[PDB]
Parts: C-alpha cells; structure tokens; sequence
C-alpha cells in the first residue's frame, strides 16, 4: 500500500561532520512515521516517533523533522558508534506498516 | 522493566513449520500489540503481522496471510509465531517487537504501531542440510 | 398496525433538498448535550429518530476526556426525534458500542452489541423487550450496520460481522421476527471484505453498500432475499469510487465483481443506490480524509465500470470542514419510497487539539423530484472558543 | 380527520385580550434557551405552537456573539407548544433562515428555505417528511412570510419572493396540497414590493397584509382564491399607515392602489384585517424606529383613504420598551374565527450595547368580544444585570 | 368524553394521609427551577397538575432579585403534572399574576387576571384558546381564588373581586360555560370580606371557604346554587379560627353570620369543609405569622360557634418551619369524592435575609378512611448554603 523511498543509499561524512539523511512516503502520512538505527549483528533501535520525538536512548544531537510527505533524521557532529543502518517506518493508522528500505552510513575517517 | 526473550535459532526442511516464542520479561504483559518483524540476509526490514497479548485481534501482511498465525498466553506470558509450509527464501532473522499500539478502534485503525521495544531476533533456516 | 412492506416504487430523484440539522456541538458549548459518534437516521410510519452511540458523558463534563474509542462498557444508544438534539432528557434504548435499529410498522426493533472484543453479545430488543441474544462467532468485535435495519413483511434483516470481516468465514445476515432470529445466512458471492452495510429497501428485496477495509476503495453491494433468505454479493461498478482512502478520480479504477485494490486498506461508512443503470452516492471530497461532503449521479455507474460521467453534483459539507460517516435511509411517501441521507460531522480528538473530547453533529438530506439551490451545512462549532 | 375549511364567520371584535408571554430573555439569564429571532404562532386543531428561527445556539454560550446575521447555515426553524420557553428539549423542524407553518387538519406543512443567497432552496416538508423543493428563481435572498401560511380544504398557500429589497422584486403565491407544490401565481394587481406577508383565512379566499420595503409606508394588501389560484392585491386604505418607518398621524396619508411615496424605504413585517369598512391594525408606537407597540380600529380605514378616525386604541408594549416584526394567527372557535396577534420583543444588537448577542421574546393577544383593561407587556431583561 | 358532575357522596375522612412534594427551593440550589408563589393543584380525569404564578424567572437567575411583590407583567400562569418540579421545559399557560384554573371534564378552564392594578383584565381561557374577558369593575385591584375552579355538568364557577373586597359592591360569582361568561351574581348574605376562596364541590351546589383581611379571623363561607346562580353566604361557626392572624384558643370567639372581629386585618389563604356538624380544617400552627401548619376535625365547629373541641389533629409541617397558602382541591374516587389539600412553603424574602428571591415549595396530602402516622414535611432548603 503505502511505498516508503529513503535516500542517500549510502551515506558517508567524517567525524565531527553534520549528517543529513531523507526519507519520502509515495501518500501523505500525516507524521506518523518513526526513524530506527540498527548496529551489524543487532535488533533495530527507535531512534525518532511522531516525526519529531527522540527516545530515552539517544541525545540531543540526533534531530528528526518533517511532516505530511517528506521527512529527515540529522546527525550533529558524527561520533565512531553512529556507524549503522538508518531506516524510517510509517504507522499511518492502518495496515500494512512499511519501512523504508534503509540508509547505511560509513564514517569517512583517516 | 519490560524486555522481550525469543526462541534459540531454528533449522527446518522446506515445506514444514516453525514455532517462534517470544516471552516478557516483566512476568506480565499488557495489551502493548505483538509484532514479528523479519530481515532477510543483507536486506531491510519486513513487517509480518502481531496480535494484541489480552484483547486478542490478530492482524497479518499479504506475503504472509496464509502462511502465518499468532496466539498469546498471559499464564506462560508468552506470544508464539507459527509459519507453516516454509521455503529456502524464509531464511531470515525473526525479530518479536512490542508496537506503542494497545488498542483496535474498528473505524480509526490502529494508534503508535511503532516498534519501541526488540527481542534477540531467531534466526530461522530452512534448507535439506543437517 | 400492518406491518410495512415497502412495495411502492422509488422517487424520481434529481438530487437532494436540506431536511434537518441538530447543531449538537455549537449547542454543547452553553449546554448539557451528550457526547456521542456512529449516528444514524431511521423513521417510523409518523416520524424520522435520529439514533447515537453515546460515550456516557455529556460534553461539558469531566468524563468526556478520551472519547476517541469506539467501544467502552458505558456506550448506550441514544433515541430522540428527528431535531431535538441530545439533552439529558435523551432515551438510552439499549447497551451497545455497534447497533443498528428499524421499525417494522408495529414496533422498533434495535440490534444492541456489547460486552468484550474477544467474546461479545448481541441483544435484539424488539417493543420495549429483550427477545433474542447471540454471541459473537469469531470472537474478534461482534460488529453491525451503524444504520437502520430493513423490515419487509415483518421480517428485519441485520448485517453482522465478525472477524476482519472476511467474506462467507465473518459476515452474516440474521433474519429477525418480533425480535427472534428466525434464520442466519452466510455471505456469498464475490464481496471480500464487509463492513457498516447501509442498506434501504428495494422491493421485494432489501440492497445493502458497505465498506471494505482492506482490498476495495469501491463499495461491496448485497442483494438479500428476504422471501428465501438467499445471499448475492458484488461491487459498486462506477468508476467514480464512493470510498475514502481513494485514488483521484483522474487516475482511479473499479471492478463490477472484485475490490478495485486502489487504496483498499481502511476506509469510511457511506451509501449508493441504483436509478436505473445510473447511481446515486455521496462520498468524502477530499480523496484521502473525511473533509467535505459530495453527492451526484454517475451516469451508468451501477453496471458500466469505467464510467466517469458525473451530474448533478452538490456540495453538502465545504472541502475546508470535517465529515464522517454517512448512510441512507428510506422514507415511504403517498405514492413512491423517497432515499434520505445523514452525514456525521466529527469534531475534536485525534485531528482537532483545542478540546479533549471526540464528538458530532449531524447534518440531514432527502430526495426531491423537484430542484434545488446550492449551499454548505458543516457542524459550525468554534473549537478555539469552547477551548480547554 | 379532515382538513380545515375556516368556514365560520369572523367573531366580533372589541380589541384584544392578553393571551402568552415566553419570558425567553429574562430565563436566559439562569437557562440554557435557544438565541432566536422572526418568530410566529400557528395552531393545530387543539393547541397553539411558538415557531422561531434558531441561531444554532443557545443565548449563555460563546456561538451566540455575532447574531446579528440574517442567514447563516446554522439556523433551523424551532417548534414547542404556546408557552413552553425553547429550552435545549425543542425541536428543530427544518433547516431554515426563512420559513413559514400551517396545520391543514391532518399535518403540519413546514416551507423552510435556507443555502445561498444568491442560489436557496425552499423545501416543503409535510406530516414530518420533506416532499417538495424549489430553486431561488430571481438569484437574489428567495424568502417567505416568517408567519403561518393558511390551508383551506387541504390547499395551503404560501406568499414567497425573490429579488431586489429596494427595488423591484419577483413575489409568487404557491398553492401546496400535502407538500406538493400544485399550482404558482405571479403576484398581480398594484402592490409594487411585497415581502414578510402576515396571512388570514377569509373563506372562501385568503388575505395577506404585507410590507413595502421599497415605496409604501402604508401597507400591501394580497387577496388570494383557493378554488382558481387567482391574485388581485392593492393597499391598505387608511391615513394611518401601519409600516415603520412612516410620517406622523398628523402629515401621513395613504392610497387604496399605490404605494404612498412616504418613508417608502424600509418596514417592518405587521398585519391589519378588515371589520366590514373598518379596519383593526397593530404598529410600532415610534414613526421611525421599532419601540413600543399599539393597535386600533380605524373607522372606514379599510375602504376611505382620507380616514383617521381611530378608536378602541392599546398600548401592548409602551413607547419606551422595544418591539420587532409582529403577525396575525387566526384561532378556530365554537361558533367563528378569532384573530389574534404576536409581537416580537427584540434585545441586544445593534441598538442594545450591554451585550454580544440579538434575540426575542414573545408576547400574544387575542380577540374578544368581551371587555379588558390596560398594560404593558415589554420583553423585561435586565441587560445591565446579564451585561458582557 | 362527558363533563364531570361530582355526584358521588363525600369519602369517609379520619385524616389526611401524605400526597406529594416537590422539593422545589432544594433542586433550585442545582438547577433551572422557576420562582413561584401562590401555588395550587387541580386534576384532570386521570392526572392531578402543580399549578403557580411564576415571576418570569429562574431562581438561580440575576431577575430573582426582588421578587417579593405580587403583580408585575412577567408573571405567568405555570402548569406541570403534580410532582414534576417547575424547570424550563414548563409550559406558561397564561399572562396573569392572579389565577384559578379547573378542569370540565372535556377540558382546562384558566381564569387569568393581568393588567395595570387600576384598570385589569380577566382572560378566560378554555381547551387551549381564549374564548372570553372582562375589565375591573372597582378598578382597583381585580383578582380571584388562587386555586382551583369548581365545574359542574359544564358550568364552572369562579368568585372574583375587586376593591377592598366589600360585600356585594365588590364580590361577583362568575358561571362560565366552555369559556364563555354565561352568568354573574353579585355576593349575597352576611359575608362582609371575600378573597382567596378555596372551593369545593358539593353536588348539587359548590361550597367555598374564604379569607377575609379586615373584619374576621373566623373565615367567610359561600354557597353557590349551579342550577339558578343564587349565592348565599356566612362565616364558618368554629370557635377554633382558620385564619392568620388570630387570637390564642384559649381566648379566640367566632360568630356564624358576622366576622369575630378578632385580629380582623390581614388574613392568609386556608380551607375548611363540613363533615355533618363536624368541620374539618387546616391553619398555621403559630397564630400571628405563617409558622407550621396543622389539621383537625373540630366537633359540631360547622354548626356550634362555641365548640372547640378538636380531634383527629396532624402536624404537617413543625411550627419552627415556614408555611404560606393552602387550599382545597377534590379527587373523584371509584364509590365517593374525596379532599385533598396543599401547603404553599414560602422561603426567602422578607423574612429569610440569606437570600434575595422570595419563592416556594409544595407539600400535598389527601383525606383517608384508612390510618395513618405522624410526621412533618417542611420544605428542607438551606438558605445558609445558598446563601448570596
Ligand atoms: C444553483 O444551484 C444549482 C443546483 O445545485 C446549480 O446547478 C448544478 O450545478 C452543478 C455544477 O457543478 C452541476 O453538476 C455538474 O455537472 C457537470 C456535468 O454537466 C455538464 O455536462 C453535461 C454533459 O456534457 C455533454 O453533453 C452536452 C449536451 O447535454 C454537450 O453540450 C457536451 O459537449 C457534452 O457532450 C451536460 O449535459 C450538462 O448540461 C445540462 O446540465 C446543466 C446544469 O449542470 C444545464 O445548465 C444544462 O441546460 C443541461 O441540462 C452540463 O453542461 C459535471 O462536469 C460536474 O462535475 C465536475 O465538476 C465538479 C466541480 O463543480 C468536480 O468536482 C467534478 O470532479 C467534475 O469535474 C471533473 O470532470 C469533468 C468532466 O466530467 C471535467 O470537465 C473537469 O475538468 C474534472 O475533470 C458536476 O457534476 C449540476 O448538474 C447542476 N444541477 C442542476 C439541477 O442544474 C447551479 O450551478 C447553481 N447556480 C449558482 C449561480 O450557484
Ligand atoms: C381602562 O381600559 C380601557 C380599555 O382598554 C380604556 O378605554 C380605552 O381608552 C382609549 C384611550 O386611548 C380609547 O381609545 C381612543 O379612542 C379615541 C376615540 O374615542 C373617543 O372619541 C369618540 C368620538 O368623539 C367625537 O364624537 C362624539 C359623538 O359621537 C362627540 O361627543 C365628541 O365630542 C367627539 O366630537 C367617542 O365616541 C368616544 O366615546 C366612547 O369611548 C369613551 C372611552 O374612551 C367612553 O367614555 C364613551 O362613553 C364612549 O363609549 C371617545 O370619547 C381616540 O381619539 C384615541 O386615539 C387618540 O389618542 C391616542 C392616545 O390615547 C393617540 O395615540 C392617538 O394618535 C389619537 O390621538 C390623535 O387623535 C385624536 C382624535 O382621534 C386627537 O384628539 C389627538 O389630538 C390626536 O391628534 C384612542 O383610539 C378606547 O376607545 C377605550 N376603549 C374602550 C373599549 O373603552 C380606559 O381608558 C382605561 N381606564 C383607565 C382608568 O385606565
Ligand atoms: C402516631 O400517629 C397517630 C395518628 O396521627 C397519633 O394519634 C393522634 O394523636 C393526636 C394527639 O394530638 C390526637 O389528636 C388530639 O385529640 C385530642 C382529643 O382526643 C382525646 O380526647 C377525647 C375526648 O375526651 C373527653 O371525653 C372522654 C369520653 O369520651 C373522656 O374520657 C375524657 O376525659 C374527656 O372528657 C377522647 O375521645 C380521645 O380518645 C380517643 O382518641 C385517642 C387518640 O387521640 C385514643 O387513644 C382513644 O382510644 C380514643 O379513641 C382522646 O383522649 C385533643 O385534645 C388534641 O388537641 C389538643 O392537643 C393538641 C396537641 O396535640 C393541641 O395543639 C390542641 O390545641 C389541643 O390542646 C388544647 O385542648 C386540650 C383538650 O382538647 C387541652 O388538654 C390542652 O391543654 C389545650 O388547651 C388533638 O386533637 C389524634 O386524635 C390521634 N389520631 C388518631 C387517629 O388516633 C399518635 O399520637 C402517634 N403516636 C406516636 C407514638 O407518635
Ligand atoms: C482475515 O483473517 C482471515 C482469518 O485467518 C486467520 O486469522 C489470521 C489473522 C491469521 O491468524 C491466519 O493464519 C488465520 O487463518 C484470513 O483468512 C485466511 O486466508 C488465507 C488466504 O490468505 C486462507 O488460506 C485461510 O484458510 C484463511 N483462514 C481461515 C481460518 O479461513 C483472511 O485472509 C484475512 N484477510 C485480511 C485482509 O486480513
Ligand atoms: C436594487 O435597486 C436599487 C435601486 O435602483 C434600481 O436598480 C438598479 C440596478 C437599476 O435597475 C435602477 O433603474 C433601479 O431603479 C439599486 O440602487 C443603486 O445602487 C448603485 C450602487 O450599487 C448606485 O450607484 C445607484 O445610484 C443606486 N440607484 C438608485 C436609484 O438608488 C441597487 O443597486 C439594486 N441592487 C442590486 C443588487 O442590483
Ligand atoms: C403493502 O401494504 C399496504 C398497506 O400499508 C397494502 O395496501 C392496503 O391493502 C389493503 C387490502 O387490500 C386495503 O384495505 C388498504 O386500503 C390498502 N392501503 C393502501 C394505502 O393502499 C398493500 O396491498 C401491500 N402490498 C403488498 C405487495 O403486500
Ligand atoms: C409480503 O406479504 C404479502 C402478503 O402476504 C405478499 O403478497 C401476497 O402473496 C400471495 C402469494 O403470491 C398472494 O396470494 C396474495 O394475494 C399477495 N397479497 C398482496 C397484498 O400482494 C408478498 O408476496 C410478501 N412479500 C415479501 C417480500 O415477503
Ligand atoms: C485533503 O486532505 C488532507 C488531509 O486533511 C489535506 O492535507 C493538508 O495539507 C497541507 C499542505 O498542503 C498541510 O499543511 C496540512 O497539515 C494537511 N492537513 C492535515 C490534517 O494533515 C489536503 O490538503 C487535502 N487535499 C486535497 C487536494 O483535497
Ligand atoms: C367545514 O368543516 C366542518 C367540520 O369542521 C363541516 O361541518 C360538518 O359537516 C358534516 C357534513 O355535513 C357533518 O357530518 C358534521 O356533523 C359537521 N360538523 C359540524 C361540527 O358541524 C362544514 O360543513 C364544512 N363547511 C364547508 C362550507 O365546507
Ligand atoms: C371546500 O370544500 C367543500 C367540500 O368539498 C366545498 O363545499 C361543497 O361545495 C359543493 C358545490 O357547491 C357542494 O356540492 C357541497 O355540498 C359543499 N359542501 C359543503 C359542506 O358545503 C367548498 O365549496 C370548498 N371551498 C373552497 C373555497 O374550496
Ligand atoms: C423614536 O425612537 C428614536 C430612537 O430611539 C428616539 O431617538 C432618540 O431621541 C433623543 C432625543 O429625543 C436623542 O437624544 C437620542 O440620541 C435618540 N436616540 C437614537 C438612538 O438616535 C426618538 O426620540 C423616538 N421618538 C418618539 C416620537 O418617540
Ligand atoms: C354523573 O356522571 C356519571 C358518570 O361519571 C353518571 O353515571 C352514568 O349514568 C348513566 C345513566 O344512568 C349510566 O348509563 C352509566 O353507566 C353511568 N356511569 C357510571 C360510571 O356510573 C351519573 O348518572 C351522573 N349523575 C347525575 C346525577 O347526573
Ligand atoms: C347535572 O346534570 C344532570 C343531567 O342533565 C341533571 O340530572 C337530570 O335532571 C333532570 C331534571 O331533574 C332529570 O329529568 C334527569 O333524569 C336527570 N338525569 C340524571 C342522570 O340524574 C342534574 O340535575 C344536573 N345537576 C346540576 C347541579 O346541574
Ligand atoms: C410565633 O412566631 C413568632 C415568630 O414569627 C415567635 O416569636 C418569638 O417569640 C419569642 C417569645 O415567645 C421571642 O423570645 C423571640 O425573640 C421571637 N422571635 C421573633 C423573630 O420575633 C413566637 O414565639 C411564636 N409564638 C407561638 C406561641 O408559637
Ligand atoms: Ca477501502
Ligand atoms: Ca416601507
Ligand atoms: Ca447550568
Ligand atoms: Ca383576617
């Protein structure tokens, strides 16, 4: 039903840089929409609900905004554990509930 | 604290089913709905279904309608995924997530049906090898 | 009394004249009015009742925080005459979160659904009585019409479902006499998905259009034979689709006998009927949320499927101003059986913050042979002034 | 039951005795009742009905700020028995900002206009189902009597316009036999503006006495026949005139034909009915603004223009106290037919300050053949007390 | 349906058993209650009715204030079944601010009396229409019973007057015929005072028990002859008094032609009616001011004016709790016609200073041939809680 594109596919910045990533809903899903991040070899972590709203589990530096059809998750100033998928999920009030189909982000160090 | 315990990893040959568990830690559970999510090796994430632990209405996605179930049980505290008729391509990682939703309005739909808490996620395999 | 059997022809229809409005919310805010949702239109031989499920709370009242559910032990439904708005002097004629109500030309029957998702209970309370109970059969909500049943010859019949509403496995149609079920018949035929069927009499059968929530943005049909208590099933063909969500109506597609699969997941309570080959609806304007109110006439749209031709067109409800579900009901006149119409107009939570309560009120068409003028009837509350 | 036929002769008439009052404003005070304004009486065969066109709120409410407006969506036409205050309990019959009710012997017919100004529909909704509508035909406020309409053996008839409110406007006479509109008369004769006509049965025809909002002070007489749907209209006669505004006694005069070309412009919707060459009339005591009220027979005023002989003068409302639109309503005795007559009692905007809302109360006199005494009956709000 | 006649004897009474109350003052503290005095109950075929003159207003209202005095334009004739409290949906059956009221057998006659003090008129007011009226006579005050009319085989009878209520200058005897005045006998006899009358039937003739405000604390008497309007009068013989003021019974005298001349001026409405010799009657338990209320039976008192034996006696109300007007009314039984009483309860002003509104409530008691206990059945406001 409702088809989640996400873009970069691939996303790579150095350390201390600001990271942009931008997810688009094919209808409008009036900020239901939800960011994960999921580590290699672990279950995905909520990250951003309601468009906006972080999680006990994460900081100030991880900003989610957007409304209605096109949303972004910014990283400010990238840290070595920030290396992961990045995926967004819509919850739009009825089935099916469809994620994006993810973000990898590669941390350009020395 | 309320965090979710799954199954050890299951092997299965093409064809038969598995029973994927997944039990709360708190000893009880609210009506928080009940989600499997999968992951296919090196592939995003797949939304298969859920059910609500007291209330009880089951909900499944199309690639999965047929060939999947779900029940609950407050006693042993545990919600239990059956897919039935599995294939070489069903080889993934089954992750049980605990939805924000906790209730089905028959003309609103369903509120918070985001994930906000992860089991270990079951790896699942299905192949003809011991 | 006889009973009512609706034998007359249909009204010549070209399109619908303002009959009544209730101002519920605008009334609400310097009054004890009750706090209510899923509204419906139904008359007997002499007068139109306008039916409610109440949330147990007047609206001005600490209770009506959080009446966004849909079903609670305390919903009730409300009976009063066409007009006169919900006051505390209002009729709760039975316990129900669902119901659906008729008269049958000697008494009302209402069809009273309650008790827990997993395992609730119809009552059937016909003259003032309890007559009948079943329980639910796929013990997932029990769920009926939101809008009046149809008696022909005394014998009502009742849309019942359960489930996700599947096809033959959930929905059933329940033959009722004196408030006794006296049959109980499977669906059949190619509707999938049915749902908040509103049905109007259509001699010596009754036709009902529903909703589908899962595959179709165009309506289920049922056709019900109230002699043989057969079954048939299908789809509205226009393909100006009467559902919300739906695809534009540049791009959006039906099917005479399948759901279209265009936006098929959720959907809202609405109502079609035939003219001949051409047919009568009113839907949403908007084509993915219940803002505004539209009726008008497809031309072929009951048997050709690519028919986009609308008539007759009228705004009910502006773009700018919410809706909500909507129904037929049927109004036996001197010489020809005229359709009605009511749409719900919703006001507050989860789409307006300024209150905390979720309630409506109704707005209230018939049929004319005779010719009409333009308008809009929204609900008309300032929710930033009856602020919280 | 059978239909009204009105076939009794006129009682004798001394002048008029107080009959009800509603209080509606003072209760407002400490109540939830309805805002309201162009109100009317009407009877059954047993009882006398208060209709009023509601503002879609109550008066102690935030939505009663800004009720000043004519036409909103909002307004619907409000029924109760004579007496009974609308309180939340009353009944909304139609959606309207413009009406007129009779009772014809069998049922109520409601006509109930209401949508666009320049684009409204008037439904005829009769024994409580709407049966008929028609379209603005002049583009331009269609609107009817805000009085009773009047029903001989079954035919009711009912004066509706169109058009220009200073300057020539379209006025039709339909004749509607059980909510279907049977016949329309063009107005004809030499009433030239004829808006808000105050209606009485004069078996075998009716007569309407009408206001000139355009050319005449005095007022527009319509005399209507049932049995051919003929029209024939002029004036009323007498040097003392009965619209508002108007010159003094002492320089006013008046023409049988013709408009009187005196404060023309404006008026206000009041009635007057012959008494063989005499005629009984009510007006506003102030020539230029709606205070106090008064009524009087003037000998030969039906008949001699040149006449200002009055007699049998009361004061119904004093020259300090504030008035409104006032009607005929005829009531069926044992042995002839009464006249009786209601004003309205308007308060708050434009003229009163205290206060963000316009609405009335009603005082009610009828004919005797009796004697009676002297009062003043105002509206009797404190707006200082129940002040914004 | 055929007019009542009251041919039936007189019940068998050892007392009176309790009736009803309306806990008007105590609902008003939380509530749209209407301010009332001078209340009264009259009964249909099937259904007894709380009557009273409302002050056009709530209690709970900014016009409460000052509403002491006894005549104003706003006041109504208000009308409920016995026990349903006077809330907004109350109908006003008239413009009055003295009235009587009484029910024919085929329907309500309401005497209404409103108008300038100097110059007022009675409307007469029969199955829902005004058929009648008439003009002061002394122009000075016109008034009637407070209470209920007494009809026989259609011919109802009210006493009305006017003036300082003098004799046969004053006091007229109205026969009244489906609203029409058919006939008026000036007072007749040696009643020299004569207002407020409580009447019953007593087939063939009506009987009446006064109070008269300047010559006797004994109370007046009239009988009214149906058949040929003759009128006779006296006052009753008891040497225990009814009335308020009067002087201890220990030292108190009465007369059966002339007023005792006892604590004359002033009075209160009251009733007493004959059983044989005996007389039964209510008065205020204190004897200068309206405290308390008591019954009893006084041996031979309608015919001995020396006796004072008193027998059967009942508290109603404690003699440390307000009372006010009580007045007869009559219940026609399956086999005899019994009597019935109320007891107006007047809280407020000018003796409550807690509060700014004079009002009342009603307690209602019936005559037994069975036993009964002993109570008493105040109106239980607290004025010191809905304190202004
Ligand atoms: C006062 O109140 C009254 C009553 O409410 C108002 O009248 C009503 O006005 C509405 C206006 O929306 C009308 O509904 C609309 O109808 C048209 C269809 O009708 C037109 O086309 C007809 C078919 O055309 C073919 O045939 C004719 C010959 O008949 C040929 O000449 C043509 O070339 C074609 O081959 C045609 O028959 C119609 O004429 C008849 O009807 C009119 C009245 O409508 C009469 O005057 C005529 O005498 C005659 O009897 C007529 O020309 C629809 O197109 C409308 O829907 C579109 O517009 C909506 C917005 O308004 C929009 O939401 C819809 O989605 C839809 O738009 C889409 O589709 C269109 C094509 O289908 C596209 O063009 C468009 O771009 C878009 O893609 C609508 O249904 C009512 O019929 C009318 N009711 C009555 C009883 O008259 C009156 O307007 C008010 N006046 C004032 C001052 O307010
Ligand atoms: C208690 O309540 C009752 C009932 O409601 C009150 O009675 C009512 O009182 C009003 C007062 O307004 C009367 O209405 C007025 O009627 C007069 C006309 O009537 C008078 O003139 C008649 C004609 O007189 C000429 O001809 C005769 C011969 O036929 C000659 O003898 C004369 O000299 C004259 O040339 C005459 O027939 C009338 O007599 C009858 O009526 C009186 C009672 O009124 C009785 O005593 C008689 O016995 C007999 O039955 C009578 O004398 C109108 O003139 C009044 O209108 C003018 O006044 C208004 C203000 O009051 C004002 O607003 C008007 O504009 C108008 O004034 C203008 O016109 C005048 C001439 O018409 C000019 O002089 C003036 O300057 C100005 O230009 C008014 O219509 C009711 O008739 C009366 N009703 C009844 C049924 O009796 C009673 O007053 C109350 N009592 C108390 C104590 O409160
Ligand atoms: C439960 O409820 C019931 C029902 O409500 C209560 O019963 C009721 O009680 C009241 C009490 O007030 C009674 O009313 C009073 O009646 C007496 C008169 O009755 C007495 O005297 C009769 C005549 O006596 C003379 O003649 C006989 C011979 O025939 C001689 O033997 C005597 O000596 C005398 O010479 C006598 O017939 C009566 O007997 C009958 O009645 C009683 C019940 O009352 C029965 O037990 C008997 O078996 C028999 O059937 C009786 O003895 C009046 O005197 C009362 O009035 C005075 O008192 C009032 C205050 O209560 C006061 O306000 C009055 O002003 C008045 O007082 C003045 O007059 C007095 C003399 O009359 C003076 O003494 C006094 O100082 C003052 O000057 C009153 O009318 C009801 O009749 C009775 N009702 C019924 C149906 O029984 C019961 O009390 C309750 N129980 C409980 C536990 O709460
Ligand atoms: C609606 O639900 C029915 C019922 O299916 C059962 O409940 C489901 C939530 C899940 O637990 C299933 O495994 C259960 O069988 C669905 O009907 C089934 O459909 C499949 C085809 O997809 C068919 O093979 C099964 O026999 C059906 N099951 C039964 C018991 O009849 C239906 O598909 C669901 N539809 C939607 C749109 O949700
Ligand atoms: C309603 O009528 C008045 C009066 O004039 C008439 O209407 C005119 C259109 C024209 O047909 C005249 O011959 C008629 O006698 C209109 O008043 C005029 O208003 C305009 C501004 O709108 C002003 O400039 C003129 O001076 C006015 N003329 C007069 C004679 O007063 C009025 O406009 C009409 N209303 C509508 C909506 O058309
Ligand atoms: C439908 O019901 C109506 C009555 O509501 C039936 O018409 C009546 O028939 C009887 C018997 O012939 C007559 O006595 C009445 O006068 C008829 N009434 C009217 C208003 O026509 C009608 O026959 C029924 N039709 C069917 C098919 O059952
Ligand atoms: C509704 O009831 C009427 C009355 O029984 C049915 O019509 C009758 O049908 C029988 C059998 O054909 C005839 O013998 C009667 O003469 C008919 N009466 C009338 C008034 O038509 C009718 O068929 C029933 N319809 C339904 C849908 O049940
Ligand atoms: C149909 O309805 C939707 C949802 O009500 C409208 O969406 C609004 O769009 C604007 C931006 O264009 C947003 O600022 C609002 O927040 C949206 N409203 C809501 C409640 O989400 C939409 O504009 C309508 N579209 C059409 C074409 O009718
Ligand atoms: C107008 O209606 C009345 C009834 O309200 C008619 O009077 C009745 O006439 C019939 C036939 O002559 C009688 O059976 C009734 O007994 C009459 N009733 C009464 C109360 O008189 C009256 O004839 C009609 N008049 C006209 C001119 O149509
Ligand atoms: C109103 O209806 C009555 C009854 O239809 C009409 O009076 C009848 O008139 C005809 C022709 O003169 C007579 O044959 C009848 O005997 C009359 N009946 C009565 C009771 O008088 C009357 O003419 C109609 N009036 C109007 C204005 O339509
Ligand atoms: C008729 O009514 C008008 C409007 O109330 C009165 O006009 C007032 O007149 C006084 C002086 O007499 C002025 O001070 C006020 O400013 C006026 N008020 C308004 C609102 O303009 C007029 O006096 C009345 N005339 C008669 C004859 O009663
Ligand atoms: C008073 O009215 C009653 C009815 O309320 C009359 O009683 C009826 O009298 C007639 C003639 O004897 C009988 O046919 C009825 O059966 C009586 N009805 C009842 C209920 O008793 C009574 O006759 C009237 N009294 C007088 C004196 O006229
Ligand atoms: C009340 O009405 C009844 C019925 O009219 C009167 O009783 C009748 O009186 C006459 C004359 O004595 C007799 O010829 C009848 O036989 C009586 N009928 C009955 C049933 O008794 C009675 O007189 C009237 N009473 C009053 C007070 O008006
Ligand atoms: C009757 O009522 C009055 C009050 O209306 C009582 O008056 C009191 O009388 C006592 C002495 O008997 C004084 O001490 C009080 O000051 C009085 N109060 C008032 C407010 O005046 C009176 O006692 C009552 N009398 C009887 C015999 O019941
Ligand atoms: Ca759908
Ligand atoms: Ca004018
Ligand atoms: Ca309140
Ligand atoms: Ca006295």
């Amino acid at each position: 039903e409702i088809v989640m594109t996400q873009s970069p596919a691939t996303l790579s910045l150095s350390s201390g840089e600001r990271a942009t990533l931008s997810c688009r809903a094919s209808r409008s899903v009036s900020s239901n929409l939800a960011w994960y991040q999921q580590k290699p070899g672990q279950a995905p972590r909520l990250l951003i609900y309601d468009a906006s709203t972080r999680a006990t589990g994460f900081s100030a530096r991880f900003a989610g905004s957007g409304s209605g059809t096109e949303f972004t998750l910014t990283i400010s100033s990238l840290q070595s554990e920030d290396s992961a998928i990045y995926y967004c999920q819509q919850y739009n009030n009825w089935p099916p509930w469809t994620f994006g189909q993810g973000t990898k982000v590669e941390i350009k160090r020395t | 604290q309320v965090h979710l315990v799954q199954s050890g990893a299951e092997v299965k040959e093409p064809g038969s089913s598995v029973t994927v568990s997944c039990k709360a830690s708190g000893g009880s559970f609210n009506n928080q709905a009940i989600s499997w999510v999968r992951q296919a090796p090196g592939q995003g994430l797949e939304w298969m279904g859920g059910i609500f632990p007291i209330s009880g209405t089951p909900t499944s996605a199309q690639r999965f309608q047929g060939r999947v179930t779900f029940t609950a049980d407050e006693s042993t505290t545990t919600v239990y995924m059956d897919l039935s008729s599995l294939r070489s391509d069903d080889t993934a990682v089954y992750y049980c997530a605990r939805a924000g939703s906790d209730y089905f309005n028959r003309d609103l739909g369903w509120e918070n049906y985001y994930f906000a808490s992860w089991g270990q996620g079951t790896l699942v395999t299905v192949s003809s090898a011991s | 009394a006889e009973y009512r059997n609706w034998s007359k022809p249909q009204c010549g229809i070209t399109g619908f004249a303002p009959f009544s409005k209730d101002n519920s919310i605008r009334l609400s805010a310097g009054g004890d009015i009750w706090v209510t949702r899923e509204p419906y239109v139904s008359c007997d031989l002499d007068k139109c009742y306008q039916f409610a499920l109440g949330q147990g709370t007047t609206l001005n009242n600490v209770h009506s925080n959080n009446t966004v559910r849909d079903r609670t032990p305390y919903r009730t439904l409300l009976m009063n005459e066409l007009g006169v708005p919900f006051h505390l002097g209002t009729k709760q004629v039975c316990i129900a979160w669902s119901s659906s109500s008729c008269h049958d030309g000697k008494a009302w029957l209402h069809v009273c659904i309650t008790g827990d998702d997993k395992n609730a209970t119809a009552s059937f309370i016909y003259n003032g009585r309890l007559v009948d109970s079943v329980v639910s059969w796929s013990n997932d909500i029990l769920r009926t019409q939101e809008s009046e049943c149809v008696c022909i010859n005394g014998t009502c019949t009742v849309v019942m479902t359960d489930g996700n509403a599947t096809g033959k496995a959930d929905t059933k149609i329940l033959f009722i006499e004196e408030g006794k079920i006296v049959h109980t018949s499977k669906l059949s035929g190619s509707a999938q998905h049915v749902e908040e069927c509103s049905c109007y009499p259509r001699y010596p059968g009754v036709r009902c259009v529903c909703r589908d929530n899962w595959k179709g943005s165009n309506r289920p049909i049922i056709d019900i034979n109230i002699k043989d208590h057969s079954i048939v099933s299908s789809y509205v063909c226009s393909g100006l689709v009467g559902d919300t969500p739906r695809k534009s109506d540049s791009s959006s597609s039906s099917h005479c006998l399948n759901p279209n699969n265009e936006e098929g997941g959720h959907g809202v309570k609405g109502w079609a009927f035939d003219d001949g080959n051409d047919v009568w609806m009113g839907r949403t304007i908007n084509e993915t949320s219940r803002l505004g109110y539209e009726t008008f006439k497809v031309v072929e749209g009951w048997s050709n499927p690519k028919s986009k031709l609308q008539i007759n067109r009228q705004v009910i409800v502006d773009r700018g101003d919410r809706s909500g579900y909507s129904g037929i009901f049927s109004v036996e006149g001197k010489s020809c059986i005229n359709r009605c119409f009511y749409v719900e107009l919703i006001r507050g939570r989860k789409e307006e913050t300024e209150v905390l309560w979720t309630s409506n009120s109704i707005v209230v068409f018939c049929g004319t042979s005779g010719t009409y003028g333009t308008g809009s009837w929204p609900d008309g509350a300032d929710l930033n002034l009856m602020h919280t």
